[PDB]
RNA sequence: GUGUCUAACACAAGGAAGUUUAAGGCAACAACAGGUCUGUGAUGUCCUUAGAUGAACUAGGCUGCACGCGUGCUACACUGAUAUAUAUAACGAGUAAAAUAUGCUUGCAUACUUUUCCUCCGCCGAAAGGCGUAGGUAAUCUUUAUCAAUAUAUAUCGUGAUGGGGAUAGAUUAUUGCAAUUAUUAAUCUUGAACGAGGAAUGCCUAGUAAGCAUGAUUCAUCAGAUUGUGCUAACUACGUC
């Protein structure tokens, strides 16, 4: 809903709620950790 | 007279000269009301 | 030699006869190849004025094609086919090697 | 910060650079897409990170797109009969061109004009 | 050299050609790997796992599939694989072993051994479906 | 604008025109329209400022506006405007 | 998934060893690295089908489309322009009417096909009609297939 | 050897109401590597009672407006949901799913009087209840369908008031209690 | 097992199939003042038959729009859209005029050659489409041992009438036709409405069905949101009762 910040476990909805970011930003956060319905398990 | 090498008035039933309802499939020019009379003598059989 | 009819029985009968005829003059034949059936299919509303129920029936005029072919000179096959025929079967001859 | 004012009267920031631009005019997206590529904005990024140069580039393209490599068929608005060139509209120019078209139909007393004057369809109601 | 057997669901038909070989399995122009959905790949690997791959490495398999869509084709392929395994074991191996093998497959399911019996019911006038009607009114 | 439009050739006029108009001129003027146009040309040239051209026995709606047509009353009735180029009559429709 | 414990012997030499998509994306990246082809001009303003109404969104698309064309060429050596149009075909949204099939943009397809012919990896057969790969084209695809096969293996 | 999704053996379950055990597909011939089998269930009354429970669950899940017949995604969603349960709690996801089906099944129903419900009917309603809750949670919401399904299953297994399946099951039973 | 233990039913096993294997075609007796004389050179009577209610030609009209009801389509979104990618099918259907040439002043007069239906292919065209030509009387060539779309995968939205949605409207260049205007039909850009899952009511459906997704044929000079077929994706729920 009001989630929008660029800068201030794995599951993108959970990341997006907890850190107050979009799921698009959450997927970016997952990729940053790592360094469609594709697995992250 | 007006051009009739296209459009509805260019075509009519062979049997009875009807101005509507003509079956032009397989290029025989017969209206369905005529066709049901003659389909057996033309050769057609029914199964469905 | 290609055999066409819209008469099922007549094409079937002629085929057996021409094969029998072929062995009489001892010709080298390939066994009769029945070619895919061609149907003139007409889907017709039963009501003549189109009033009442939407009743449709499907009429079929089914034409039969068959092929039997021969390694022979032209003269024997043409003479044998020409004598043996029945009127509703339409026949065409196809030329072959010596 | 996370926002920017967009020239031609819109305020955006969470929105993607195409999504902000489209939400003005060029909302059929293809016009916006060519403008974004021409401008050199990052199309996957959000509008609150845009520079003044990027905005200025977009306005320059919007005002004159014929100098850029966008095709004549690709541009909105075309001949319109009259000698003074009519290629490309957008915004108040689009409104003005529509008003001029409506006035011209009315002046003619064209069937479509009359129907616009009535406030009703070009094709007819078809019994509703 | 070579033995042939088959599978048939809906329009689809899969003929499987089982040759003496080294453990290659093909589907027309494709390796057996390239099914695409993980679920339907697993279904055709299933009889291979139920026998075990160390009992299949003396034969090469090529399969040719025509007709139907993907789900129908994979069941036709699974039948063709089933019958392929069985025909090799009757023709080269041993008939008593083939009956024993067939029993294990059959207890698991009859579906690979005997294909699907379902076939389309033809459309009739007065509705989109076979039996279904356009809406009645008063 | 208008002076150049009057000057220019038929090939140029079709090229300036929208494709529907261009296709019509390419397909053919025929009898009807040309015959009416010649009568309209003669009537306009030979008249003083005042009363206008008359209808045609075939009551045509099938011809569009061309740059010499202007100020003529068409065949039921409407008068062609200066800026009406390519846009047809719109005439003989009916309302509530 | 990406690495699989298959119950059978794979070929390890040809286009059916490797995943089609992985091959297409990887080969497209190689084509871009190589500098094999360019748009040209008109191809910048495309949409694959008419109803798409956006530019191709994944940015590396032209090389991907070219690479996808090359894979189909290996499969079928009898191809012509109409085959490419049908292959890349999709559904077209008719608005307030149901969808119907519509052929892909033909000029960009023709451009890629002709440009590849000029660069020597495909050859028009006028007798026994259709573009096929050249042996040089086939060898390059096979070499790339072996390289990818080696990469999946190690 | 045989395991669902290549990872869940599923050869052992707990008693529940005992009635459930006959229906559920725990036996080695009814357990499978992946659900899709699509049998013929119209021969007679008890033919459908022999269905694999995971196939029954995906078929139940897939029907809903735009989604109708999208079976492979429904398998992937159930596979993902079981993975979510496996991460969230150390119990086997299948066992938790069995507990959810036990909890989701009401034991009474009614007409204008109250009546008992058969074991087959209880199982069919329970599966339906789990999928309807997941579907209701999913539609017009940020949460994933897999996430909704997994949460509905664990909460129904728990016997939570948050569960749509428990809330519906309680409501059906409450209406039965009201009627008598 | 149950059954006069007959006729036969029920369950299991066998089996490709067990309900008559599944679906059609098929269509008594006797009616209805049901519909059609807007199909007939089937037809009575009555009307009409030369400033014709016949044949034919030119427009306009059948669709206009305060408004009421049928039937479909498209929608109302993240189990989805958007962009790329993988996979794949069955039924089909395919013969009197144009072009080119000559004499005369666009037009008039004459000849002659073939165009004619499906389109491969090759160039040109964003796109529609254009031009050059090939093969086909057809299991052969179009084209169908491969022509489809939902499926499904990776990416992009991150859920907000929103990038869902395409009403409504403007400028185009094309295609068919004598004529396209009351958007014929086509594409390009732009314009970006309602619709937040539907009251009282009511439809269809028991196994490849129901539903979803396509697509051939019919009318056709020109066109599917229609009908009729055909395939694929493949459910639920009783398995009975008045």
């Amino acid at each position: 809903k009001l989630n929008h910040a660029v800068f201030i476990v794995i599951t993108p909805s959970a990341i997006a709620e907890k850190y107050k970011v979009n799921l698009s930003v959450a997927r970016a956060v997952i990729n940053h950790l790592a360094d469609s319905q594709k697995l992250y398990t | 007279v007006h051009p009739k090498k296209y459009g509805q008035g260019s075509r009519q039933c062979r049997v009875c000269s009807n101005k509507h309802a003509i079956i032009r499939k397989y290029n025989i020019n017969i209206c369905r009301q005529c066709f049901r009379e003659r389909a057996d003598i033309i050769g057609f059989k029914k199964y469905r | 030699i290609a055999l066409t009819s819209k008469n099922l029985r007549a094409i079937e009968k002629v085929c057996s006869d021409i094969m029998k005829g072929a062995k009489e003059k001892n010709l080298n034949v390939s066994g009769p190849v029945r070619l895919p059936v061609k149907t003139l299919r007409i889907t017709t509303r039963k009501s003549p004025c189109g009033e009442g129920t939407n009743t449709w029936d499907r009429f079929e005029l089914r034409i039969y094609k068959r092929l039997i072919d021969l390694y022979s000179q032209c003269e024997v096959v043409t003479q044998m086919t020409s004598i043996n025929i029945d009127p509703v079967v339409e026949v065409e001859v196809i030329i072959t090697d010596s | 910060q996370h926002i920017l004012r967009i020239l031609n009267t819109n305020v955006d920031g969470k929105e993607k650079v195409i999504i902000a631009l489209t939400a003005i005019k060029g909302i059929g997206k293809r016009m916006a897409t060519v403008i974004c590529k021409q401008a050199n904005v990052d199309p996957t990024k959000r509008a609150g990170e845009l520079t003044t140069e990027e905005i200025d580039n977009i306005v320059h393209i919007m005002s004159t797109p014929t100098q850029f490599k966008i095709p004549d068929w690709f541009l909105n608005r075309r001949k319109d009969l009259k000698e003074g060139k009519n290629i490309h509209v957008i915004a108040n120019q689009l409104d003005s061109y529509l008003r001029e078209d409506l006035e011209r139909m009315k002046k003619i007393r064209l069937h479509r004009g009359l129907r616009h004057h009535w406030g009703l369809r070009v094709r007819g109601q078809h019994t509703k | 050299k070579r033995v042939q057997t088959f599978g048939k669901k809906k329009t689809a038909v899969a003929v499987a050609t089982v040759t003496n070989g080294k453990g290659l399995i093909k589907l027309n122009g494709k390796n057996l790997d390239l099914v695409e959905p993980y679920i339907l790949k697993t279904k055709v690997y299933e009889p291979l796992w139920l026998i075990g791959s160390g009992k299949l490495k003396n034969l090469d398999i090529r399969i040719r599939v025509k007709g139907g869509g993907q789900t129908s084709q994979i069941y036709a392929i699974r039948q063709a694989i089933g019958k392929g395994i069985i025909s090799y074991y009757q023709k080269y191996v041993d008939e008593s072993t083939k009956k024993e093998l067939k029993d294990v497959l059959l207890r698991y399911d009859r579906s690979l051994l005997v294909g699907d019996t379902r076939r389309c019911e033809p459309k009739k006038f007065g509705g989109k479906g076979a039996r279904a009607r356009y809406q009645k009114s008063y | 604008d208008l002076d150049k439009l009057l000057d220019l050739s038929q090939d140029e006029l079709i090229k300036l025109f929208k494709a529907r108009q261009r296709r019509k001129f390419q397909r053919g003027i025929s009898k009807k329209a040309k015959s009416l146009l010649k009568k309209i040309r003669k009537s306009k040239k030979n008249c003083e400022p005042g009363e206008k051209p008359n209808p045609v026995p075939t009551h045509l709606r099938n011809m569009t506006i061309i740059p010499e047509m202007v100020g003529s009353i068409v065949a039921t009735n409407v008068e062609i405007k200066p800026e009406m180029i390519g846009y047809y009559l719109g005439e003989f429709s009916i309302t509530y | 998934r990406l690495l699989e414990p298959v119950p059978f012997v794979k070929t390890n030499n040809c286009i059916k060893d490797v995943d089609a998509d992985l091959f297409i994306r990887s080969y497209a990246t190689h084509l871009k690295l190589h500098n094999k082809i360019t748009y040209p001009k008109w191809c910048t303003f495309v949409k694959t089908g008419k109803g798409r109404k956006l530019a191709p969104l994944n940015e590396d698309w032209y090389f991907i489309r070219a690479s996808s064309i090359l894979r189909r060429l290996y499969l079928h050596p009898d191809i012509g322009v109409g085959f490419l149009r049908r292959q890349f075909s999709s559904k077209q949204r008719r608005g307030v009417a149901p969808n119907h099939t519509s052929l892909a943009s033909g000029k960009i397809l023709r451009s890629i096909l002709q440009q590849l012919e000029n660069l020597g990896y495909v050859e028009q057969n006028p007798k026994k009609k259709g573009r096929r790969l050249t042996t040089k084209g086939e060898n390059a695809i096979n070499n790339f297939a072996r390289y990818i096969n080696k990469k999946v293996y190690n | 050897d045989i395991k669902l999704f290549k990872k869940w053996s599923y050869e052992e379950i707990n008693i529940a109401d005992l009635s459930l055990v006959d229906c559920i597909a725990v036996s080695q011939k009814a357990c499978v590597y992946t659900p899709h089998t699509a049998g013929r269930y119209q021969k007679k009354r008890f033919r459908k009672a022999l269905c694999p429970i995971v196939e029954r669950l995906v078929n139940s899940m897939m029907m809903h407006g735009r989604n109708n017949g999208k079976k492979l995604k429904a398998i992937r969603i159930v596979a993902y949901a079981f993975e979510i349960i496996h991460l969230m709690t150390g119990e086997n996801p299948l066992q938790v799913f069995v507990n959810a089906v036990q909890k989701g099944g009401p034991r009474e129903d009614s007409t204008r009087q109250a009546v008992d419900v058969s074991p087959l009917r209880r199982v069919n309603q329970a599966i339906y209840l789990i999928c309807t809750g997941a579907r209701n949670a999913a539609f017009r919401n940020i949460k994933s369908i897999s996430e909704c399904l997994a949460e509905e299953i664990i909460n129904c297994a728990n016997e939570s008031s948050s569960s749509y399946a428990i809330k519906k099951k309680d409501e059906i039973e409450r209406v039965a209690k009201a009627n008598r």
